[PDB]
């Protein structure tokens, strides 16, 4: 059976499943920074699963087929047209903002339910707790309005409440001047056109709120590009971070059931994500709505359940 | 009956089981074989009634009207397929479901033997209806329209359902036949006045009275094509066929509690005529001169003689008709023109000849023109009336006059004049809506030439 | 292989699919029965056959 | 019947009145609770000790057992009322309303 | 809250409801309902939050009051007869203070404000275990006594409780306390026709908890609380907005649906006592609650609200618990009219 | 309660030992044929809340829906007959126990009886 109350009676338990290197690390750093490859790094030489940072169409590679479904089906929203004119009129900044933070909290239930059901842990290139920095950095550059900042907290706050914070917060610092060198080395000309106002809101947001907040919880780890560089004393100063004044140890059985029933149940995870909340970026139409939502019936395996789809292959469902 | 009402709950799994581009076709031919069949049910007889089982029954009150029925079916398939286009293949099979649940519901209400079953069905004709009208309606206020409808039966009715069980616990049975030969004189009691009462106010606002008829403008309007057909041309009937069933039982009480009712028909028929005179809306006059129809038909019950009855069959079968012809013409303006506004669009005569020409016939049987089965219907009410006092010739013949004068109204300001500059996206007449045209008026002259058959059981 | 992820419901769970088959027709076959019994012992109180 | 059973009615219909109208204190109302069965226990061994109905001793007993029950429900809905609030305080439970 | 615990905490809650169904002795029927209320209280607590320890405070203060007056009438029976058998009650004053506690166990007006309070504080999956089976208790008492039930006072009650239900659910716009004020009127209609026929009183209650356990799971799958809420369901799952619009339909009582089989019953089973007052304003108050009934069924399949844009992610998933008899229930609740005189075999 | 407490009647006993002597039901029984239709109806619901082909999938499932449904009905409509039967037996017997409360009278015909007129003008 998959995990259940049955299961739990019957005495599946977390903490007996896990093996004391069951930690979740997440990679933090401002827009172009050595964080990818500091956590493949980090999960390739401690034996963790990678995540890499969960973007638009993630959800898209997580169900179905891996392969990315349209833009108009999933997220309606485009980093590269956020890029080109950030102060739109059809609300794409925070469309993106609020589709990203949905996306990287459906991200964290599946690394949650990976670790509580295996035993071993992830390295998340990005979090939930991590994701407002882009948010303050969009509101202080008028990108997005007061309003939009509202209901990202009030969705934030009822979501993000649930879950276990990370055990240990690797942070990557690396200067603005450096990180525009990069960029334009980079030569992607969306991201070029990042302005260094936007790039130091975010560093601000990083150093005033979700570090000091981040050290109540547990250790932080912070890294220059240097240090970054070299993975091997990252990884060594990770095994000797015996101390856990986190939630972590406070976890028991029931606790921890409590959690895996809430994380392996996506629907449920992304409950308070859809609140009737009628701000005019992120609210669709009900004639939009209706066409959309008729166009993805109409997408190849998805008209019903994933085991009963007869266009994509599915046999003997007069007795499944 | 059964030969009737199962082909029906085959037209139902018929609809869901056919492809995506059949179903239309698939639904019409059925519902038009299955009205061929119902042509049987016309062969009454001169004694007494079709008593097929314990269950279900038919005479020559009923019979009309089943025919009615399930001809009516068709004609809503082809005005509905006309504004689905875009829909979805389920909600396009949910549309013709409810088309078929509201038929069955119909023709098991009109052979039903019972009064509590009668009761049963023709109150479960409202579930069908009210969806229809607020999910398929376009404007706004279809939400309003269905609580308004919904609201004003159901207050009706519920008295109806004490009153029938208190009769059934009184006498040991509601069936009619039982009820008809062991009837009993109403003693002229309060109890009695209350009984008669709950009985005929619930007709009375299936009718519509007058007074208790601002329902009737508010879902005919806002209805889709489908449902503004059924409402008119076969919902306001159950209120015409539950008096003629139920005055049975209300004798003599019936001579002295009718004058509050006659007195509302006759004053609210010549009212919702002149409102007929000056309405901006074109499906708000086709439900004003519904209302009028109705109230003559209520006078005609009321005075409860052989000649009224007839007059008063003739004329619910002619009003049908003639009402679903006309709301189906101003639904082909209003998909041209997206507005229902009757000066909006002029010269339709020159822009559409044949559409002119249907207008012009449908106008024509709308006012009294001999020797339409209207005029005999009307004609034989006012006989009556006339017997009744010579005075409801007045308020008849002047409700005649205004009747003519705001039919004619209705075709010089749509069909005559002068064409709207600016509206030029006036396609040509398609066959489609000829054919219904068609199918709505012969019907009708093919009735004025066998009269017989309309005239109810007391012929 | 459509699915990234194998579906729950990818393949028939056959012991449930033998258990609700034999279910039914049991259900089926006791119901019979007990008709044929039923009949048989009215037509024996009541005197008939 | 005897002035006694008056007095013993009359005591709980004191304490049921008790417990209706509360003031601020929820404390006062389950003293009030409490109470209400002592009286029931009062006069249910009345009308048993007169009577002689020897088996029907036990009953005043089983009342005193669900007593003890209702009073341990009361009393941990009140210590988590407090925690809650601060004071078990009435007016605060006013986040539900009708 | 532990899984065996709280197994065993909705086994006692039953427990204390088959003492109270089976015992032939008024002290076994009170600590049925003391068991009962006991075990009832942590699983309204079980999701713990300010409204879940309020609403059962409030759930435990009204209970508590009404199993000390019924405790009080029992012993006042006693003094008067000797008899603690649960039959014909034999002192007036003993039967009005138990019809006064059960009325106040079940909810009926007026000692209803609990009802909408302690719904609107617990969960969805508290609020049908509550509604359900703590009206079954009572309910069964009140049958077993029924030939000393002062009918005036009962049918008061039941009058009252009909009009507030209608009132309280034509104001409300959180499906939880509509659901309350909906129970409200339906126990109403249950004691009306208590003094008459205990038979349709039993079918009413069937077809009620029939009603409610489909209602409330809908709104279970549908994770919706509130109107706003229930609006969005359409462009997940267009056919549960269906499946409750009907059963909406069958709970104000539309013929042919099986809301309408109780309504009946009880109309037909009142005029044979030569009561028309009463089933005619009973009846006709009825359209409150079916106004309210269709406000919700408008904003949530007839018409089609704005949505989000995270609705496209929760498309791409899928619903993974399975409701257990969600379609029986919902097939009993709307299409057993042609099934109606069964109600002899539930004589 | 106007059946309960009759006596000779069994606590919790769905069919007594009396109900025998009736004619059970024919299978073919249209109330039967209804209650394989309900569970045919709630197996279409069942596929269509788990988002299966409604028509195709699950036909072991689906017919042990039609299958459970039949059979309680079975049972169901053996024990409501019963109940009539018993209530029949009841009111016959009572009749012709009690003469004095339910005489026969005699019969009189149209021809004697007397019935005012009211005429409709
Ligand atoms: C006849 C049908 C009439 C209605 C539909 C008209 C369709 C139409 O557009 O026609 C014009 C059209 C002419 O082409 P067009 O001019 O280019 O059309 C363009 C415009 O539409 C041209 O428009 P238009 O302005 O030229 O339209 C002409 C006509 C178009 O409109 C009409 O024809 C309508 C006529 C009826 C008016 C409304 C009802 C009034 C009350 C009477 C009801 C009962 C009538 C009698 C019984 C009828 C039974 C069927 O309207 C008028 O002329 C106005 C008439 C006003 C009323 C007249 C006075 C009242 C009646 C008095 C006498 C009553 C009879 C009893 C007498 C008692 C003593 C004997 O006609 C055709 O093409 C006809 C072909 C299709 C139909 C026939 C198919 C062939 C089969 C025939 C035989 C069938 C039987 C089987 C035989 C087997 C061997
Ligand atoms: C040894 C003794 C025997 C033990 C037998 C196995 C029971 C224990 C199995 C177990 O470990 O379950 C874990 C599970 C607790 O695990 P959890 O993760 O803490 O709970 C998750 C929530 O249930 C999550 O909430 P949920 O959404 O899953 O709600 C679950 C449940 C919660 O609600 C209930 O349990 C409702 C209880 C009955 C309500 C009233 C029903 C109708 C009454 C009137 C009938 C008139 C005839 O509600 C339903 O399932 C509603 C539909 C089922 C009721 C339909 C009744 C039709 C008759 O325990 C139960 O589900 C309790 C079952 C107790 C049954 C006792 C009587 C047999
Ligand atoms: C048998 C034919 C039907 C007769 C009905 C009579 C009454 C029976 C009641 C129970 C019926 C069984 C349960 C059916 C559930 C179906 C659910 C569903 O998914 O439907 C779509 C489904 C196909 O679509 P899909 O692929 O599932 O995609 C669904 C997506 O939502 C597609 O995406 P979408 O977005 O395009 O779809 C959205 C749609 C999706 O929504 C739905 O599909 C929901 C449909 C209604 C919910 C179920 C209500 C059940 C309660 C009883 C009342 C039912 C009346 C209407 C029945 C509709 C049946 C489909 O929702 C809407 O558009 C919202 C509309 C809201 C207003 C209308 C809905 C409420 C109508 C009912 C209320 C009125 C009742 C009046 C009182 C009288 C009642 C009798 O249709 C079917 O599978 C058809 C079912 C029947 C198949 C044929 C069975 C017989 C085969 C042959 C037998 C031969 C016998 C032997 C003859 C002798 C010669 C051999
Ligand atoms: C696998 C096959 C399918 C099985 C599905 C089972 C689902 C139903 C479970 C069975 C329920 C009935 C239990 C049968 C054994 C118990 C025997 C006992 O309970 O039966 C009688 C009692 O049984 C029930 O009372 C009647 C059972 C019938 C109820 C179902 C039909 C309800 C009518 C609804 C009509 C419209 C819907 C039609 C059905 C779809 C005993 O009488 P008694 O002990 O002295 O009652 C004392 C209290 N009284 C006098 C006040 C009544
Ligand atoms: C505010 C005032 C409301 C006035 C309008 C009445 C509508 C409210 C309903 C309240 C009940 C009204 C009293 C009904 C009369 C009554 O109860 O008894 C009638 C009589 C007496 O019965 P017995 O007790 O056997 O007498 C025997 C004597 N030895 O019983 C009967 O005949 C059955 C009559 C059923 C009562 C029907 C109620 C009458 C209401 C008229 C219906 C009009 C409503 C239509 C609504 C139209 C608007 C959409
Ligand atoms: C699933 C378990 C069994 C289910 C029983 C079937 C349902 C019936 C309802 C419950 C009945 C239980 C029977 C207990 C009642 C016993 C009464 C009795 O007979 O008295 C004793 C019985 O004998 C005993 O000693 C029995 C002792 C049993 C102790 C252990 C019982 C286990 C209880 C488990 C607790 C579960 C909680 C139940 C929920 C609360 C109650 C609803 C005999 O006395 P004698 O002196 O012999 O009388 C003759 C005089 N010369
Ligand atoms: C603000 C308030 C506004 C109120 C508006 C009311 C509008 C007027 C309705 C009636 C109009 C005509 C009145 C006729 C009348 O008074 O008839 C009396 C009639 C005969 O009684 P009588 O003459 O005494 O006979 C004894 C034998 N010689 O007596 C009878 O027939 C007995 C009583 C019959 C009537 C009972 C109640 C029904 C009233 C008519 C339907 C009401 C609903 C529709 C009206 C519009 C509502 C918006
Ligand atoms: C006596 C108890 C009666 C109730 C038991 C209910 C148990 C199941 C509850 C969950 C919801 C219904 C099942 C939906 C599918 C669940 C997932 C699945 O694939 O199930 C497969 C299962 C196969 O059946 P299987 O379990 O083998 O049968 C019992 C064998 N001993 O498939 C099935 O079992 C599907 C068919 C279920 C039976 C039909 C539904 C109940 C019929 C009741 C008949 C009486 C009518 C009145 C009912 C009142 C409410 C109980
Ligand atoms: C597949 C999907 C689910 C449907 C399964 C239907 C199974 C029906 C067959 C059951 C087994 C046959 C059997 O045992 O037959 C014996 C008996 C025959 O009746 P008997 O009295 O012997 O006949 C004498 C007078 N003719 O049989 C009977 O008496 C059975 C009649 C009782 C009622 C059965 C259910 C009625 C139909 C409900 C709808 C189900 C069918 C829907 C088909 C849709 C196909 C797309
Ligand atoms: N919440 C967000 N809002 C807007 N843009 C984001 C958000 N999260 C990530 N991005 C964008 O996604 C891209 C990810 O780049 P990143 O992974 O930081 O580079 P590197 O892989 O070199 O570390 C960046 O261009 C960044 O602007």
């Amino acid at each position: 059976l998959q995990y259940g109350p049955l299961a739990f009676v019957l005495g599946e338990r977390t903490t007996r499943k896990l093996t004391e290197t069951s930690k979740v690390i997440t990679v933090d750093g401002n827009i172009c920074s050595g964080k990818g490859r500091l956590a493949r790094e980090i999960a390739e030489k401690l034996g963790l699963r990678h995540f890499p940072e969960a973007g638009i169409h993630y959800a898209d590679s997580t169900t179905g087929d891996g392969k990315p479904l349209d833009v108009q089906l999933s997220g309606n929203c485009s980093l590269e047209k956020f890029y080109d004119d950030p102060k739109s009129n059809d609300g794409n900044s925070y469309r993106l903002q609020s589709w990203l933070y949905a996306s990287r909290l459906l991200q964290y239930a599946d690394a949650l339910e990976h670790l509580l059901s295996t035993g071993q842990g992830v390295v998340l290139e990005r979090s939930i707790y991590s994701d407002f920095v882009f948010l303050e950095a969009m509101y202080r550059q008028g990108f997005i309005r007061k309003q939009c900042v509202e209901h990202y907290n009030e969705v934030k706050k009822v979501t993000a409440c649930e879950y276990l914070p990370p055990h240990v917060v690797v942070y990557v610092d690396v200067p603005v001047p450096e990180i525009q060198s990069r960029i334009q080395k980079k030569g992607n000309p969306h991201e070029m056109k990042i302005t260094a106002a936007y790039l130091q809101d975010i560093e601000n947001a990083y150093k005033k709120t979700f570090l000091p907040e981040m050290s109540e919880k547990c250790e932080v780890l912070q890294y220059s590009a240097r240090e970054a560089e070299d993975a091997e004393k990252v990884v060594e100063d990770i095994e000797y971070l015996k101390c856990d004044k986190g939630p972590w140890p406070d976890q028991d059985d029931r606790t921890f059931h409590r959690l895996r029933m809430l994380v392996q149940n996506k629907l449920e995870v992304l409950n308070y994500t859809t609140i009737p909340v009628y701000l005019p970026e992120i609210t669709i139409g009900a004639h939009q709505s209706d066409r959309v939502f008729q166009k993805f019936t109409e997408l190849p395996g998805r008209k019903y359940s994933p085991g009963y789809n007869e266009d994509v292959g599915d046999k003997w469902i007069w007795l499944k | 009956m059964l030969k009737i009402i199962i082909p029906t709950t085959m037209l139902l799994p018929m609809t869901w089981m056919s492809k995506h581009n059949m179903i239309w076709i698939n639904a019409t031919v059925h519902s038009l074989l299955i009205s061929l069949i119902s042509l049987s049910l016309l062969n009454q007889l001169g004694e007494n009634s079709l008593n097929f089982s314990l269950t279900f029954f038919s005479d020559s009150l009923s019979a009309p009207l089943l025919v009615l029925t399930t001809w009516l079916l068709p004609l809503m398939l082809m005005a509905s397929q006309s504004h689905l286009s875009k829909e979805t293949t389920t909600r396009k099979k949910l549309y013709i479901t409810m088309l078929i649940l509201l038929q069955l519901f119909l023709i098991m209400t009109f052979t039903a033997t019972e009064l509590i079953l009668f009761y049963i069905l023709f109150e479960a004709t409202l579930v069908p209806t009210l969806i229809i009208i607020t999910r398929w309606g376009n404007q706004t206020e279809r939400l309003n329209a269905g609580l308004y409808f919904l609201f004003y039966t159901l207050a009706g009715s519920l008295p109806l359902l004490v009153a029938l069980v208190y009769i059934q616990n009184t006498t040991g049975s509601l069936n009619f036949l039982i009820i008809h030969y062991w009837s009993h004189p109403l003693s002229n009691s309060w109890s009695n006045i209350f009984m008669w009462l709950a009985c005929i106010m619930a007709f009375m606002v299936k009718m519509p009275l007058y007074g208790l008829h601002l329902w009737l403008p508010k879902a005919h309007v806002e209805a889709p094509i489908a449902g503004s057909m059924v409402l008119a041309a076969v919902l306001l009937k159950l209120g015409g066929y539950g008096m003629m069933r139920i005055t049975t039982i209300l004798n003599p009480l019936t001579n002295y509690m009718a004058y509050p009712f006659l007195m509302l028909s006759m004053w609210g028929m010549i009212m919702t005529s002149s409102i007929c005179l000056r309405q901006t809306d074109l499906k708000s006059l086709i439900a004003y001169s519904s209302v009028s129809h109705m109230a003559l038909v209520i006078v005609a019950i009321m005075i409860q003689t052989p000649w009224s009855f007839m007059g008063a069959t003739a004329l619910m079968i002619a009003h049908g008709l003639t009402s679903s012809m006309l709301f189906c013409l101003a639904n082909t303006n209003y998909e041209r023109v997206h507005s229902r506004t009757m000066i909006l669009a002029r010269g339709l005569q020159t822009l559409l000849p044949l559409m002119a020409t249907w207008w012009l016939v449908a106008s024509l049987t709308n006012l009294a023109l001999p020797p339409s089965i209207n005029l005999i219907g009307e004609l034989f009410i006012i006989t009556a009336s006339f017997s009744w006092s010579n005075i409801t010739i007045i308020l008849m013949g002047m409700n005649m006059m205004i009747t003519a004068l705001y039919s004619l109204y209705m075709l010089i300001t749509t069909q005559r004049g002068k064409y709207t500059h600016h509206i030029n996206n006036i396609k040509p007449s398609f066959t489609r809506e000829n054919a219904l045209m068609a199918l709505h008026i012969l019907p009708l002259l093919l009735l004025t030439l066998n009269p017989k058959m309309i005239l109810g059981p007391l012929y | 292989k459509f699915y990234i992820r194998e579906p729950p419901h990818g393949s028939p769970d056959w012991l449930k699919v033998g258990l609700t088959l034999g279910t039914s027709v049991f259900l089926w076959i006791y119901l019979i029965k007990q008709h044929k019994e039923d009949v048989l012992e009215y037509k024996r109180r009541n005197g008939l056959e | 019947m005897p002035l006694v059973y008056m007095n013993i009615i009359m005591a709980f219909a004191i304490a049921l009145a008790g417990l209706l109208m509360y003031r601020s204190h929820l404390m006062s109302s389950l003293l009030c609770l409490e109470g209400m069965m002592l009286s029931l226990f009062i006069m249910s061994t009345l009308i048993i000790l007169n009577t002689h109905f020897t088996l029907a001793n036990m009953m005043p007993i089983i009342l005193l057992v669900f007593a003890a029950c209702e009073a341990a429900l009361g009393l941990s809905l009140l210590v988590m009322v407090s925690n809650t609030y601060g004071t078990d305080y009435v007016q605060n439970l006013n986040l539900l309303q009708c | 809250m532990n899984p065996i615990i709280y197994t065993t905490l909705i086994m006692t809650v039953m427990s204390g409801t088959m003492l109270v169904m089976i015992s032939s002795h008024w002290l076994l029927i009170w600590i049925g309902f003391e068991m009962n209320l006991l075990a009832m209280i942590p699983v309204l607590m079980k999701n713990f939050n300010p409204r879940a320890t309020e609403a059962a405070t409030k759930y435990f203060l009204t209970q508590a009051t009404a199993s000390m007056m019924l405790m009080m009438a029992i012993i006042i029976n006693l003094l008067y007869s000797g008899q603690w058998t649960i039959t014909k009650m034999f002192n007036p004053v003993a039967m009005t203070m138990m019809t006064m506690a059960l009325a106040m166990k079940l909810g009926l007006s007026p000692f209803h404000f609990w009802v909408p309070e302690v719904t609107q504080g617990i969960s969805l999956q508290a609020g049908l275990l509550l509604l359900t089976w703590q009206k079954l208790a009572p309910l069964s008492v009140l049958c077993q006594i029924s030939q000393s039930i002062n009918p005036n006072l009962m049918l008061t009650m039941a009058m009252l409780s009909i009009l507030i239900g209608g009132w309280g659910g034509l104001n409300q716009t959180q499906l939880r306390k509509i659901m309350a004020y909906s129970s409200i009127a339906h126990m109403g209609w249950m004691t009306a026709v208590l003094p008459y026929n205990t038979t349709m009183t039993i079918l009413n209650l069937l077809i009620y908890i029939t009603m409610t356990l489909a209602m409330f799971m809908l709104l279970i799958h549908s994770s919706a609380t509130t109107t706003l809420s229930l609006s969005h369901t359409w462009n997940k799952m267009p056919v549960i907005t269906s499946l409750m619009m009907v059963t909406l339909l069958s709970m104000g009582g539309l013929p042919p649906l099986s809301g309408f089989m109780p309504k009946w019953m009880i109309i037909q089973e009142m005029t044979k006592n030569e009561s028309i007052i009463m089933p005619t304003l009973m009846a006709m108050t009825a359209l409150l609650n079916l106004y309210f009934y269709m406000r919700l069924a408008y904003s949530s399949s007839l018409t089609m609200f704005p949505s989000t844009n995270n609705m496209k992610m929760k498309w791409q998933f899928e619903h993974t618990k399975q409701m257990k008899l969600l379609p029986t229930m919902i097939v009993l609740s709307t299409l057993v009219l042609p099934m109606t005189p069964a109600l002899s075999s539930l004589n | 309660t106007m059946m309960s407490g009759r006596p000779g009647r069994v606590p919790l006993q769905f069919l007594p030992n009396e109900a025998r002597s009736l004619p059970p039901p024919k299978l073919t029984d249209p109330r039967l044929v209804y209650m394989g239709f309900l569970g045919y109806c709630s197996g279409l619901i069942d596929n269509a809340i788990r988002r299966r082909p409604v028509v195709s999938a699950g036909l072991h499932r689906q017919l042990l829906y039609v299958t459970s449904f039949v059979f309680f009905g079975y049972y169901l409509l053996k024990r409501q007959d019963y109940m009539y039967a018993l209530r029949d037996h009841d009111m016959f017997a009572y009749v012709k126990s009690h003469p004095e409360d339910f005489p026969e009278k005699d019969k009189k015909t149209y021809g004697e009886i007397l019935e005012e007129f009211h005429p409709v003008r």
